[PDB]
């Protein structure tokens, strides 16, 4: 149906704030080809703006993260101690 | 037809991601549902994601990824036990089953984890089928030398067990228990081309030989 | 290193995947008779094997030129054996179109017998060339080249034109293995059978690449018009096919 | 695989360059992932320098080099240029260089004896003396590239006529490019320093399963005995006196696990172990007024660590002998070659600003000539000048006590020693050499003329002992015989597979005892092979036989004699019954126990310490090296050219005929 389309919608969206990108990222693949091709749905008028709103909070995700890996992967061995501390795996032979 | 295709698509790509992590990361040479499924896509990921950065020598953060198991986990769970696109639906059963399958070769002894496997099909698709199939052939891509040959002899004698059972339900038309016929063809081809049909390609090989 | 494997890898699958990619994945059950052809190509390589491992190990491997015509008579076997298990093939589709077509589908043709030629020879191609060529491969990815010991640096690109041809002949020889069945000729099943011990044993001139690898290439181009001529092509065919 | 036969020939008999870290820096060599890989050119002259360095058309080489011009200098040239050197294979030179070859510093063991800018400032970083004159510092620098010595003359010639066949340039024209290539794989998982690594190591134990540890400590055990057993379970009263006979027991060189230490090391607790022998067998040992303890201290090379360890213990009273109970301390240093029968006797001249240390240390060195007028082949002399006191073990108890310590050794000013530290220190740098039509059985009880020198040496040292611990009557039996001396040469430096050094370890410790030398590194290894014999050797020489079966010799609780807290039991093997195997095995009573010798720094887990010794070893993986042909990039393109051509072309010719494949096959 289409009743518990975009109240499943609304589910992916509302869930993306416990630190969830990646089902934005499946909230914009799945539902895009019943939001922006056919009008046909009286509910099509918030399908439309789940699916914008989402990829604006998805695009946040990735000039944070594409930031804070470079930062990382640059001023690791300018840190000190601290960069072993935070660091999952240390790379053998480079410091 | 095309719902034998519809069976071998997913235990063709369920091999390809254990015989990619045997050959390159070379450290493997609601109660109980929900709970046995946090341990599998939060415990497990979080060491083959650790275990594949180890052997590319990489530095990786704990911030990122803690957010990119969590993304993993979460999303995981909110597909299967809640509703979700059919493509990532069986894309995560296919995902779980490769990560069940590559704790069953660690492990296990050498000569012992035939014992299991052989009882298990002396005494017999689900998500059991896809563990199973998936240990034969990161199995035979372990022991011995390198040899191409057994890995991809038993890629296909699964498929031809795989097409057999699916054959033999046209006049039964009953559940069947599929693995003691495909494993039974893997019992047979592994210990027949890792000693009898390696020699010969060997002495090919060193003449360049092309039969 | 990867320029060397991912040179000799095309070269080797270069035809073989586009013939699989453009023509057998589309239908869902030409796979299943490119896996049953892969089947029966392993049961014959084990069958021809088993052979060479008794004689190997009643000989007692003491001679050097008795081993090396134990090896000249295994290589031949397993063509004899390769080419039995190809007619066993044709009797089982022959058997399986009698009830995959006008007992459980009424229609009659849900796939021809030039097809399932077709697929049963490139099933035949793709599985030897990969018990020919993927070890040879792994060992592309090192930094060294063959010839420390006095052997030639072209190893791994004549492995793979050969590799590539023996693809190509086994596809070519499944649609005349068929054709000649049919129509009960067996001065052309002679022919089929005679033209794989020629290609095996003009690899016992292997390491001279000037007569070991011109003479394949001259038998697949003849190979391949006469799979063609075979299947009903013709310059008739050809020259009125170009609007 | 019977195709990898055809590309790689590998190097089998090899020893790569190890880097060792510090707590400020880090020494040794290292390789990238996956192994370095070059193409060989060899050096003999000083034009072939300028093909690597300048005039090479394949910049990326890797040099084969005869030993005797492993020089600074070239090292100094091949590291400033360093992106066309990957790779260093060094060959080893049997016509040993002849001005002679030390990469260990001009001055040894610097910053860790007693003198500093607090003590003995005039006397501090060795201002009078340079010790080690032919010391280059070469051992102590870090490289880019690795480093391997390669040991055998057949794998020089097949890395020689590879380049002889392939790598050469033809009438002044650029060599064809199907070339001879090298790769060496020494890759070291540590990193800056010992501080950095003991981190890391510590957070992947702690903070992470599967833990990834990349360095270790070096670290092995003591090996210490008494002339008279003592109750080992307790401390000494304060009114007993001990005489305590030291030397160091280890070497190094450059390369990694070769350390032959034959001058440095092997004569010297040849002799201590002698002299031990000699004082055991007296007659009156057990009413003797005062002890004596002999000890060998492991680890005095990396900057003193058993010593600093044994002091450590000493004054925390966790060590049965206490530091108040030393009364008088012979160090025994190089004693092996004594150019004019001469045996210097050096002592340390700002603690005798003290009157009554000064007249114990005159007292004590009246006792050394007075035990030393019996021996006419031992010329004992002292030193002109007030001089300061060579790198050695008494300076670890100097800095604690002010003990009266005297050092035994063959020179006055610099070593005589032209090979300190070196892969050039081995047996015949003490002339210790065979007839060559004795059997390996008959070489082990032929008497070198070191022996036979040594042996006076010895003499000299237990009749020392033996006045400084109060005989003063049967004087004249302390005297060393030169079988043993002898017996002890030929197991430590020519073949330690011996027939009698088989009969005198356990069971368990035969497969210690290789075919050839022992090497005399501290490892990583936590006891050695060098602490085992040692110790039964000492066990042998100063221990006696008792009745007991192997169930009471494992367990002398329940025997109502031999006590366990005096003495210790080992099981050993015995020596063979004729025409059959029969070990005849028996329990040694003997007093040669082990002390553990980890230096305090790492026990304190203090590892960014400047006074005990924060040396480590990095951990490493797949040390091999091999030699291949390469192919040119102008082949590597065509193939991966012609790879792409076949695939596009069958691609468009497959696509075209399965699309008019409706009109091409009419039936
Ligand atoms: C851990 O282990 C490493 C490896 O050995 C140790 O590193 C060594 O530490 C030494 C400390 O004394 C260093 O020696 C000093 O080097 C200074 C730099 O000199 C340069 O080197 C060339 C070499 O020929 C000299 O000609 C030039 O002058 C350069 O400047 C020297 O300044 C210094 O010499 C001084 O001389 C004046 C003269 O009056 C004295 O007043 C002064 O007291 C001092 O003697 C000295 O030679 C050594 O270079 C260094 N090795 C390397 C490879 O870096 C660490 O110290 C160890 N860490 C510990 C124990 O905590
Ligand atoms: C279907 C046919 C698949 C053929 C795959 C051939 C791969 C090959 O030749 O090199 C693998 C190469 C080399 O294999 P290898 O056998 O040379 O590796 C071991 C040898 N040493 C230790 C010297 C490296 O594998 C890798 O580099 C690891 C990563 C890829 C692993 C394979 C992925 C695909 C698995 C099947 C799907
Ligand atoms: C080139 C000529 C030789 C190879 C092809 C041989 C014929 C193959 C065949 O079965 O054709 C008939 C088949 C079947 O033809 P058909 O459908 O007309 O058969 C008759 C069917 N009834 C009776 C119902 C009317 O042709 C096909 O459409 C299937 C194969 C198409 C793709 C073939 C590509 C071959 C490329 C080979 C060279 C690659 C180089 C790189
Ligand atoms: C290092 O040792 C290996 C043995 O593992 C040598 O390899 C053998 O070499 C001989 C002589 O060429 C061959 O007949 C054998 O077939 C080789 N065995 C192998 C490859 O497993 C190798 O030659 C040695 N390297 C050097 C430089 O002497
Ligand atoms: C060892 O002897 C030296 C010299 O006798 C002692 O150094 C003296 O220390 C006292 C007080 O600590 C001061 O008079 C001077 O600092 C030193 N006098 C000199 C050098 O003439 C040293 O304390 C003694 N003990 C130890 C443990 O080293
Ligand atoms: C020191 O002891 C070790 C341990 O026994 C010896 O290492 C063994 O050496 C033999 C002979 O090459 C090998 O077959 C064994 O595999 C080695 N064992 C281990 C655990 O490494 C070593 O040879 C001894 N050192 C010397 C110089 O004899
Ligand atoms: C040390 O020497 C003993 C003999 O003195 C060696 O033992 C022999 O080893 C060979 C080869 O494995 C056996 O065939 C013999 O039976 C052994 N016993 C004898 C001759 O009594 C031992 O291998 C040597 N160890 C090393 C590391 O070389
Ligand atoms: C130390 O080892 C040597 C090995 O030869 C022992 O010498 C032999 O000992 C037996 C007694 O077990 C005597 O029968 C032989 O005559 C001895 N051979 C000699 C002296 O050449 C020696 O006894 C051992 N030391 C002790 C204290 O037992
Ligand atoms: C071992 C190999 C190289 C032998 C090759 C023999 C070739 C040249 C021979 C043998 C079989 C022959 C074919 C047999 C039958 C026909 C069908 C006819 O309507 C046209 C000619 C044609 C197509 C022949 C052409 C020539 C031919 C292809
Ligand atoms: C390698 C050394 C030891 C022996 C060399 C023997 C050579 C000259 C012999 C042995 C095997 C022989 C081959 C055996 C079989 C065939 C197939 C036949 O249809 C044409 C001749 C041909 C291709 C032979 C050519 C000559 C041959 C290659
Ligand atoms: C060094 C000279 C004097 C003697 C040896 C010449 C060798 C290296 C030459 C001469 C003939 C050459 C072959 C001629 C034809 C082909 C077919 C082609 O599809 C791949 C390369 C290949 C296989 C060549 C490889 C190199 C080759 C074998
Ligand atoms: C038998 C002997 O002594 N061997 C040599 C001797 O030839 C040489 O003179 C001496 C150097 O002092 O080194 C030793
Ligand atoms: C080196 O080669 C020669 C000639 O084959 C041989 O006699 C000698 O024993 C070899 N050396 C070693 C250490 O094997
Ligand atoms: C010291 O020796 C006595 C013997 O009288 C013994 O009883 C005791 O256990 C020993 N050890 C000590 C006191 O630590
Ligand atoms: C000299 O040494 C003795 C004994 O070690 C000690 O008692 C005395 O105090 C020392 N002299 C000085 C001035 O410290
Ligand atoms: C030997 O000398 C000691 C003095 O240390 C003396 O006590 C002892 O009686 C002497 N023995 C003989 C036999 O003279
Ligand atoms: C020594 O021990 C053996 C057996 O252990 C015994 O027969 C013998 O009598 C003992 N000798 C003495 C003197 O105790």
């Amino acid at each position: 149906s289409n009743e518990e389309k975009l109240n499943l919608c609304r589910k992916y969206y509302l869930g993306g704030f416990a630190f969830l990108p990646f089902l934005w990222l499946v909230n914009i693949f799945w539902f895009f080809r019943e939001a922006f091709l056919v009008p046909a749905y009286t509910e099509q008028s918030q399908i439309k703006g789940y699916v914008w709103r989402s990829a604006v909070g998805f695009l946040f995700w990735v000039i944070v993260l594409t930031s804070w890996i470079t930062i990382f992967q640059i001023y690791r061995p300018r840190w000190g101690a601290l960069g072993d501390y935070l660091s999952f795996t240390i790379p053998l032979g480079t410091p | 037809a095309k719902h034998v295709i519809m069976l071998f698509v997913p235990v063709t790509l369920c091999m390809i991601v254990v015989v990619a992590t045997i050959k390159s990361v070379r450290f493997y040479t609601h109660g109980w549902l929900i709970m046995s499924s946090l341990m599998l896509l939060f415990l497990f990921t979080y060491i083959y994601l650790g275990e594949v950065l180890k052997t590319y020598n990489v530095a990786m953060d704990y911030p990122t990824l803690l957010l990119t198991v969590w993304n993993f986990g979460a999303v995981g769970m909110v597909c299967i036990h809640w509703k979700g696109p059919l493509v990532l639906q069986q894309a995560y059963l296919i995902m779980i089953s490769a990560l069940m399958a590559l704790v069953f070769i660690k492990y296990l002894p050498e000569w012992s984890a035939w014992v299991i496997l052989g009882a298990i099909s002396v005494y017999d698709l689900g998500l059991g089928d896809f563990i199973f199939y998936s240990v034969l052939v990161g199995k035979a891509a372990a022991t011995g030398s390198g040899d191409w040959n057994t890995t991809l002899a038993c890629f296909v004698a699964i498929l031809i067990g795989l097409c057999l059972t699916l054959l033999l339900l046209a006049v039964f038309k009953k559940a069947l228990p599929a693995l003691p016929i495909s494993i039974t063809f893997g019992l047979i081809f592994y210990f027949s081309t890792d000693n009898l049909v390696r020699p010969f390609m060997d002495t090919l090989a060193s003449h360049q030989l092309y039969i | 290193g990867a320029a060397v494997f991912f040179g000799c890898t095309f070269v080797a699958f270069g035809p073989a995947f586009a013939l699989f990619l453009i023509t057998v994945a589309g239908d869902p059950l030409r796979v299943i008779i490119l896996v049953a052809g892969a089947f029966f190509w392993l049961v014959s390589l084990l069958l021809a094997s088993v052979v060479w491992f008794i004689l190997v190990h009643v000989t007692d491997r003491s001679d050097a030129r008795l081993q090396y015509g134990l090896l000249i008579f295994g290589a031949a076997v397993s063509v004899l054996l390769q080419e039995v298990f190809r007619f066993a093939y044709y009797k089982l589709l022959k058997k399986a179109d009698e009830g995959l077509a006008s007992l459980s589908e009424d229609g009659r043709s849900p796939i021809s017998i030039r097809q399932m030629a077709y697929v049963s020879g490139l099933s035949f191609g793709i599985i030897s060339g990969v018990f020919s060529v993927i070890n040879i491969l792994a060992d592309a990815l090192g930094p060294g080249v063959v010839g420390i010991h006095g052997d030639s640096p072209y190893y791994f690109l004549t492995s793979a034109f050969l590799t590539a041809a023996i693809i190509l002949l086994h596809t070519f020889w499944g649609v005349v293995f068929f054709d000649a069945c049919e129509r009960r000729r067996y001065w052309a099943l002679g022919l089929v059978v005679g033209s794989h011990l020629l290609t095996s044993g003009l690899t016992f001139l292997n390491p001279w690449y000037e007569a070991s690898l011109l003479p394949i290439y001259a038998v697949t181009v003849s190979m391949g018009l006469w799979a063609f001529i075979t299947a009903g092509g013709s310059l008739r065919s050809i020259q009125r096919s170009l609007l | 695989n019977s195709v990898e036969r055809k590309i790689y020939i590998p190097l089998n008999k090899t020893a790569p360059c190890v880097r060792l870290l510090n707590a400020t820096h880090q020494i040794g060599c290292q390789s990238s992932i996956s192994g370095d890989t070059g193409v060989i050119h060899v050096v003999e002259k000083e034009e072939d320098l300028q093909w690597v360095l300048t005039d090479g058309p394949n910049p990326p080489y890797m040099v084969l080099l005869e030993s005797k011009h492993f020089t600074r200098d070239l090292m100094e040239k091949l590291k400033g240029r360093t992106s066309r050197i990957a790779g260093l294979a060094v060959s080893l030179t049997k016509p040993s260089p002849a001005s002679g070859f030390s990469p260990s510093v001009q001055c040894p063991n610097d910053g860790f004896g007693v003198y500093s800018n607090s003590y003995g400032p005039e006397f501090a970083h060795c201002r009078e003396i340079q010790w080690n004159s032919l010391g280059n510092g070469l051992a102590y620098e870090d490289f880019s590239f690795p480093i391997f010595l390669l040991e055998d003359e057949n794998e020089t010639k097949v890395i020689k006529q590879c380049y002889q066949d392939h790598n050469l340039s033809q009438n002044g024209s650029a060599p064809t490019f199907p070339l001879c290539a090298m790769q060496l794989f020494s890759h070291m998982h540590a990193v800056i320093s010992t501080a950095t690594c003991m981190r890391r190591s510590s957070i992947q134990s702690t903070f992470s399963i599967n833990p990834e540890i990349v360095c270790d400590p070096l670290s092995d055990y003591n090996v210490w005995s008494m002339l008279k057993p003592i109750n080992t379970t307790g401390t000494l009263k304060p009114d007993d006196r001990v005489v305590v006979a030291a030397t160091r027991l280890d070497s190094r060189s450059f390369f990694w696990n070769v350390a032959p230490g034959a001058e440095s090391a092997v004569a010297s607790f040849v002799t201590q172990l002698a002299a031990a022998e000699a004082l055991q067998k007296a007659p009156d040992v057990t009413t003797l007024p005062r002890n004596v303890m002999f000890v060998f201290f492991q680890g005095e090379t990396f900057d003193y660590i058993g010593s600093s360890r044994m002091v450590y213990d000493m004054e925390k009273g966790k060590f049965p002998v206490q530091l108040e109970n030393v009364d008088s301390f012979v160090e025994l240093g190089q004693v092996a070659l004594r150019t004019s029968l001469e045996l210097w006797m050096h002592t340390d001249p700002v603690s005798q600003k003290n009157e009554s240390v000064r007249n114990q240390v005159e007292d004590l060195l009246a006792t050394l000539e007075k035990s030393g007028a019996g021996v006419p082949a031992v010329i004992l002399r002292r030193p002109n000048q007030s001089q300061p006191l060579p790198p050695s073990s008494l300076q670890r108890f100097l800095r604690a006590r002010n003990i009266s310590g005297v050092v035994l050794a063959d020179h006055s000013g610099a070593f005589h020693n032209k090979y300190y530290q070196s892969i050039y220190d081995t047996a015949e740098n003490i002339n210790v050499s065979y007839p060559e039509w004795l059997s390996p059985e008959e070489d082990l009880n032929f008497v070198t003329d070191t022996a036979k020198a040594l042996a006076d040496v010895a003499t000299v040292l237990g009749r020392a002992l033996y006045e400084l611990a109060g005989g003063t009557n049967f004087s004249d039996t302390v005297q060393a015989d030169p079988q043993t001396v002898t017996r002890l040469l030929y197991g430590f430096l020519i073949k330690a597979n011996n027939s009698w050094f088989q009969s005198i370890l356990r069971q368990d410790l035969r497969s210690y005892l290789g075919d050839g030398p022992l090497q005399h590194y501290i490892a990583v290894s936590s006891p050695t092979n060098t602490t085992y014999v040692v110790q039964y050797a000492l066990a042998n020489l100063t221990g006696t036989v008792v009745n007991l079966t192997r169930e009471q010799c494992q367990d002398p609780s329940k025997v109502p004699s031999e006590n366990k807290d005096l003495y210790e039991y080992s099981w050993v093997q015995g020596p063979l019954h004729s025409n059959e195997t029969d070990r005849l095995p028996r329990c040694v009573r003997s007093t040669a126990r082990l002390a553990r010798a980890l230096s305090p720094a790492f026990e304190l887990s203090q590892w960014s310490s400047t006074e005990y010794s924060t040396w480590t070893e990095s951990r490493w993986k797949d040390i091999r090296a091999r030699i291949f042909l390469i192919a040119s990039k102008e082949l590597e393109l065509i193939t991966l050219t012609v790879g792409f051509g076949i695939l596009i072309f069958s691609l468009i010719v497959t696509y075209c005929i399965n699309a008019k494949a409706d009109v091409l096959f009419i039936a």
